[PDB]
């Protein structure tokens, strides 16, 4: 979630794993920005949905 | 005709019209901020 994602966040001391997790929840978080810029979508229309 | 080819011309139908692109500004709304908890300094009105 975005808990638990501020935790391995802010250690610097992390393991592989941990911050594979990490890069893949920045990365979906790139998709939904892409998702939302490329079609249009200004926040009455999306957080409805 | 003795060619073949025929009297009664054919049928050139009108194409579609180029439309009018819409678009929209849709809004929102975010309400005014709940004002907080006051709290009594220790300074007199002029320098608080």
């Amino acid at each position: 979630t975005f808990d638990d994602f501020m935790i391995i966040a802010a250690n610097r001391d992390r393991s592989e794993n941990e911050t594979s997790n990490m890069v893949a929840f920045c990365q979906v978080l790139g998709q939904l920005s892409l998702i939302v810029r490329n079609i249009g979508l200004s926040e009455n229309e999306l957080t409805l949905l | 005709t003795i060619d073949g080819q025929p009297l009664s011309l054919s049928l050139y139908a009108t194409p579609a019209d180029p439309s009018m692109l819409l678009s929209a500004a849709i809004t929102a709304s975010q309400g005014g901020g709940d004002l907080p908890h006051a709290v009594m300094p220790m300074y007199r009105f002029p320098v608080i």
